[PDB]
RNA sequence: AAACUUUCAACAACGGAUCUCUUGGUUCUGGCAUCGAUGAAGAACGCAGCGAAAUGCGAUAAGUAAUGUGAAUUGCAGAAUUCCGUGAAUCAUCGAAUCUUUGAACG
RNA sequence: UGAGCCCGGGUCGAACGGCCUCUAGUGCAGAUCUUGGUGGUAGUAGCAAAUACUUCAAUGAGAACUUGAAGGACCGAAGUGGGGAAAGGUUCCAUGUGAACAGCGGUUGGACAUGGGUUAGUCGAUCCUAAGCCAUAGGGAAGUUCCGUUUCAAAGGGGCACUCGUGCCCCGUGUGGCGAAAGGGAAGCCGGUUAAUAUUCCGGCACCUGGAUGUGGGUUUUGCGCGGCAACGCAACUGAACGCGGAGACGACGGCGGGGGCCCCGGGCAGAGUUCUCUUUUCUUCUUAACGGUCUAUCACCCUGGAAACAGUUUGUCUGGAGAUAGGGUUUAAUGGCCGGAAGAGCCCGACACUUCUGUCGGGUCCGGUGCGCUCUCGACGUCCCUUGAAAAUCCGCGGGAGGGAAUAAUUCUCACGCCAGGUCGUACUCAUAACCGCAGCAGGUCCCCAAGGUGAACAGCCUCUGGUUGAUAGAACAAUGUAGAUAA
RNA sequence: GAAGCCAGAGGAAACUCUGGUGGAGGCUCGCUGACGUGCAAGAUCGUCAAAUCUGAGCAUGGGGGCGAAAG
RNA sequence: GAGACCGAUAGCGCACAAGUAGAGUGAUCGAAAGAUGAAAAGCACUUUGAAAAGAGGGUUAAAUAGCACGUGAAAUUGUUGA
RNA sequence: UUGACCUCGGAUCAGGUAGGAGGACCCGCUGAACUUAAGCAUAUCAAUAAGCGGAGGAAAAGAAACCAACAGGGAUUGCCCUAGUAACGGCGAGUGAAGCGGCAACAGCUCAAAUUUGAAAGCUGGCUUCGGCCCGCGUUGUAAUUUGGAGAGGAUGCUUUGGGCGAGGCUCCUUCUGAGUUCCCUGGAACGGGACGCCACAGAGGGUGAGAGCCCCGUAUAGUUGGAAGCCAAGCCUGUGUA
């Protein structure tokens, strides 16, 4: 989790109130990254998730 | 969630007792501590030291971690193995009997005993204290006051007679550079010996130099902590020298002739060659210096102030302008002595100092020989307000209260209502008015006292004990204050 | 008479024999001498745009560097190569590298 | 003559033959021969028990075993119920298909294909040791290796010191590791939420551990605080080395008492049901978590006082000049009461809404009683035993006195507030007349948790509430038989 | 349903009875062989199995004859 | 590099995703299984059918070669005729 | 008090080494039974299989404490005969060599035992500008000389030398090197039949729509291009010390 919000701070500038993780059945880790009331997440996945 | 143990984090691995510090370097304590002294590590002050070692008494010395790792990585420690190891050897060759090798180990092992200079290079540990010829000037203070108090010691097992000689070489190398560049700027006599302040490129450095006798030792005072502490400042001061030196542009180091040392010149004995409103107050001048008279500090302040042209006796040693007190070509002479050449000015030392103190040539006739000397100022207290000044006169520095008292003392040198109206129906100006004057003030001191003691019940527990600590410490220098100024007074009645 | 049982023939079923073929085996002969703490043999997990296995490789992951050849790979998709060029290739050679967890296996 | 040889017709596509020698893994009806394939038996035997299914409608090409509604049955809290351990491994969930499997079918499936699904400082592992085992010192053995587990091991710690002389002190063994997802152990509850995860997600409200540091407060120029006879009380109120102690840390049973839940009885509100007739009637809702504050006590302990004309007292026993009765106090507190949490929640009911995201507003959520009832926990007492009832990690206290100070503050105070952080792995589902094993989807075996009511003497039988089944290839004919063995009728 | 305790009645006491309270038991309910001894022509007495159920971990003993065992 | 060898029940167990699939608690045990066509040119379009498939039509020298694929015996079976 | 030497330890000290795999062949240890024959028992299987330890490209052996009895041979190893002989065996079952002789291949050497004693002359490190500087090991012996068909020491007179470059060459990979797709028929497709030719130190093999020397890769001999590492070597620089 340490590593994880640290990547997210450094690379893509995202501010995350917790991270929530989970190994899954194929091997593959699943973070859940709760973020700070101040981002929006929709837009921050619009611009830099290019995820509608 | 890691069950952590209670004393495994925060000060307890950032504090270190000394025992551990020593068991984690492997190290003598003498070698700890000369380790120590040359890197400039001290002990620190934990927070709580319960918290760093359970088991430490008030009596425990902590140890920063990291300053511990600096002696762990420090290179002198190998050298210090290293030394230990050729001592052995040396040992092993003279227990045998092999005299040469024991000489040539010896040659390499390079004891201060015979080369005169400290036995362990400390190039880095200089640099890495002193990144800073800044840094470098702000410690000189203590530098030079060591240096000069062993120049004037005797030699020991700790420090060998050569590396006397070398203390007093730089020493000497330091005057010249003040005396040339004229960055010498104030000087103070004391009870306990000389005082020199200098600005050296804006620094101020002040040393001590005690009075030439023989410096009186008693006690448990032990020499190898001041060994180690010369040693360091050897180096330090060397290299301060060259780096002046090649900075005014003079050559280093000036050359040494033996022959004038032997003689006595001191001073005299180096000639300073180059590469390729201070310096007035006695240029015009003709000094001669008594046999009384201590030469190397008067010396020292006329070749700092300008006269170039010093004699002396010859028991003083060469390098005199001229020996022949009768010369006629002579403006001062210095004498503390209880021909009367009437082309002549005798002064007291106590002038040399005065006039490097002030910057204005003083009153000869007031400092003339066999007169009750002036009080001697001194040169390093700032007037500060609120504290006693003795320059400033006591009509302007008294306490009302004083004054008043005063004004009475040289004037003599209800029920009266009532009674006179009885009595009735059946000089005195100012004295008068000085007495209710008198009774006026104390009520308004009473009047004031009452208003603090409102206060002061208007505080709390320990808020008023912080105000009481303060009151007690005011009214102690309040009360030296008193003293002094009363001492004044009978002073000046008398 | 039909149906049923049996017989003969043609076609069609079931089944995989015969003939043919063989990037496999078996035997003989000839030149050579080369595993490993600089971590072997073996086991495990990952790596392709689309792969399960075999194969190759190791977070530099169906691979990188260098040399040579000289214009491909291919099932599809998308890119190439200017071709009068340090340069395609699931190419060959191969002297530099990368080389996850165990395994003599070593805090 | 014969083993055989040759030709014709059809099929087919790539090599083959005659003659003289050479050569050999060279000729088949059997060997209960080997392998493969195929028959008759034969559309035959056979497709069990768990009482049991029926009507309409929808999906679909196709419906006994796909679904919705209704009817009739069943498991009957010692379940055909709700969850775990072990084992399995994706079987869970959504969509699509019907080639093979589910002794019949299939639109169904634990099948097959394509996607998705398991969120933790507080739940487990991680830490500790138990019975036991392994390395090390050594010693055997030709050797792979064996004995050995504290042994004739230089095995492990800690402190002090003006750098007087680069030293000197003490203290103690089995000197390490493994072995427990039921032993020991710091700390999280309620409501809501998805197709599939909930003490993990969201909201609200908490806690524990570790670290750093400031303010306030406490002590201090009488050095380390006050009160009470005592039990002891408080916001903190010096304490090194060394030593001691406590908790962790503990058997089984018996009745008794306290408390909390469950069961039962009554009234009241709201709703539902029967009602030819009767029934001020029958059923359902009426709930309150962690954590914090406050109040509450048996045992025990303390003070006065001194007992046989013996007293006190339990269901029982017993207790008392080794200090009883009596009078007066201190103290250990939770699942107990009150408040905050917290009614704003959950639940019940009513009214108004109508493209959708789905809503809005009203009321209520109350008061009692009882017990040879059931269950959990706690307490005193008694009895018995293999008779002081595993160990370690971890937390606390005490003794001892080494050392230690504050004048524009010191503080080796466990008090209040303020600051920061909390990593790794599992989390799906089943746990069984279909998910484990038994050759299998086998009437078999497999460890634990929860456990309502009525008739009723009953822990006998029978029947229901919650929850869950209607599933064992089906139709027609009749379906209540025969034999055998046991059983005091 | 035994010890222990209480009350009444006789006994000088020890006791006995009755009524109880109590709830300990190598006590009950649910659906034989093998030898040894024998002191006679075989009697009696003794010894040996049949040993709480169950999950997860763990250790040990194994044949024969000889012999007093030690071996 | 070769052979008076064997030629898919032969030759090594293995010409193939063979020490594989599978069996056993385990040490270990251990198979079956090659071939369309020169070239996929692996049947467009129409019709019946729920689909699987079927019939026309088409590719090729050949579908009497349709990925149950070279040739295709007997056992055994169906239709037709005697 | 100090310091040597001896012995025994510590270090995550500086630098190294061993384990495991493979095991066809090879060097050792350990070690059966089935089977066969014989009144019985030894024997045979077999100094084998299984088990354990240890190397290499080979291993092992090896330069006589040998063979021999001659006119003598001359380290070791392997083939042929010797020979089913000698020899041991109820002179059963049976077991079972070697010398000579012909061949293949050949190669000899190092220490301990002497005093360098007119000179530890030897060697491991690690510091290096690399050229030489120190720490040590070692006299309880590291160099040179000698190893019994020898040798040492003196004398004597002849006879022999040592290093560094190295053109070029050998071995091995690689580049390139002959001639029909001429006409007719069958054929889906000629690689088949007929005709006319060509190459061949190449008519081996394979592919290409059917049997192809001349369509393609290749195939034969000579060269030719570039590269790889060992070895040899014409020559050219030097030599040195009463060695």
């Amino acid at each position: 989790k340490a590593q994880i919000k640290q990547a997210l701070k450094k690379l893509y500038d995202i501010d995350t109130v917790k991270i929530n993780t989970l190994i899954r059945p194929d091997g593959t880790k699943k973070a859940f990254a709760r973020l700070t009331p101040d981002v929006d997440a929709l837009d921050i996945a619009a611009t830099k998730l290019g995820l509608v | 969630g890691k069950a952590k143990k209670k004393g495994k984090s925060g000060a307890a691995r950032n504090y270190m007792t000394r025992t551990q510090a020593v068991k984690k370097l492997q190290l003598s304590l003498p070698d700890f501590r000369k380790l120590c002294i040359w890197k400039g590590i001290y002990p620190r002050e934990p927070r709580d030291r319960r918290k760093v070692n359970k088991s430490a008494t008030a009596s425990t010395t902590f140890y920063y971690t990291k300053d511990i790792q600096y002696l762990l990585h420090e290179p002198l420690l190998q050298k210090f193995r290293e030394q230990k190891a050729l001592e052995k050897k040396i040992s092993r060759a003279l227990g045998r009997g092999d005299v040469s090798n024991a000489a040539r180990l010896e040659r390499n092992a390079n004891l201060p005993e015979k080369t005169g200079k400290p036995r362990y290079t400390l190039n880095h540990i200089i640099r890495e204290r002193y990144p800073t010829f800044q840094d470098a000037l702000r410690d000189l203070d203590d530098c030079l006051s060591m240096l000069f108090l062993f120049a004037n010691l005797p030699s020991t097992t700790a420090v060998p007679a050569k590396m006397i000689a070398r203390c007093e070489r730089l020493c000497h190398e330091f005057q010249h550079y003040l005396i040339v560049t004229h960055s010498l700027r104030k000087s103070f006599l004391s009870i306990k010996g000389i005082y020199y302040q200098a600005n050296i490129q804006g620094e101020d450095i002040l040393w001590l130099v005690p009075y030439k006798f023989n410096q009186r030792i008693v006690g448990d005072v032990d020499f190898r902590i001041m060994g180690t502490f010369v040693e360091f400042y050897m180096t330090l001061l060397g290299f301060v020298n060259y780096r002046l030196y090649t900075s005014i542009g003079l050559k280093y180091p000036p050359k040494f002739d033996q022959v004038k040392d032997d003689q006595g010149a001191e001073l005299a004995a180096f000639s300073l060659e180059g590469l390729n409103d201070p310096s007035q107050l006695f240029a015009n001048f003709t000094f001669f210096l008594s046999r009384e008279t201590p030469r190397q500090p008067l010396e020292f302040i006329l070749r700092a102030f300008g006269c170039k042209r010093i004699g002396w006796d010859a028991v003083l040693g060469e390098g005199a302008f001229t020996t022949d007190e009768s010369d006629p070509r002579i403006t001062h002479q210095i004498i503390d002595r209880p021909g009367r050449y009437p082309g002549r000015i005798y002064v007291q030392p106590q002038w040399v100092w005065d006039s490097i103190n002030d910057e204005e040539l003083k009153p000869p006739e007031l400092y003339a020989p066999g007169a009750q000397l002036p009080p001697h100022l001194s040169p390093f207290v700032k007037p500060t307000q609120g504290q006693y000044d003795p320059t400033k006169p006591l009509e302007e520095q008294q306490t009302e209260a004083e004054a008043l008292e005063a004004e009475l003392e040289d004037a003599q040198a209800e029920a009266t209502l009532e009674r006179q109206r009885e009595l009735e129906a059946e000089l005195d100006p100012k004295v008068k008015a000085k007495l209710e004057a008198k009774k006026a003030l104390e009520r308004k001191k009473k009047q004031e006292a009452e208003e603090l003691e409102r206060a002061k019940g208007m505080l709390s527990k320990k808020k008023r004990k912080l105000f009481e600590q303060m009151q007690y410490s005011n009214a102690k220098k309040n009360a030296e204050d008193a003293k002094l100024r009363a001492k004044r007074r009978r002073i000046e009645k008398e």
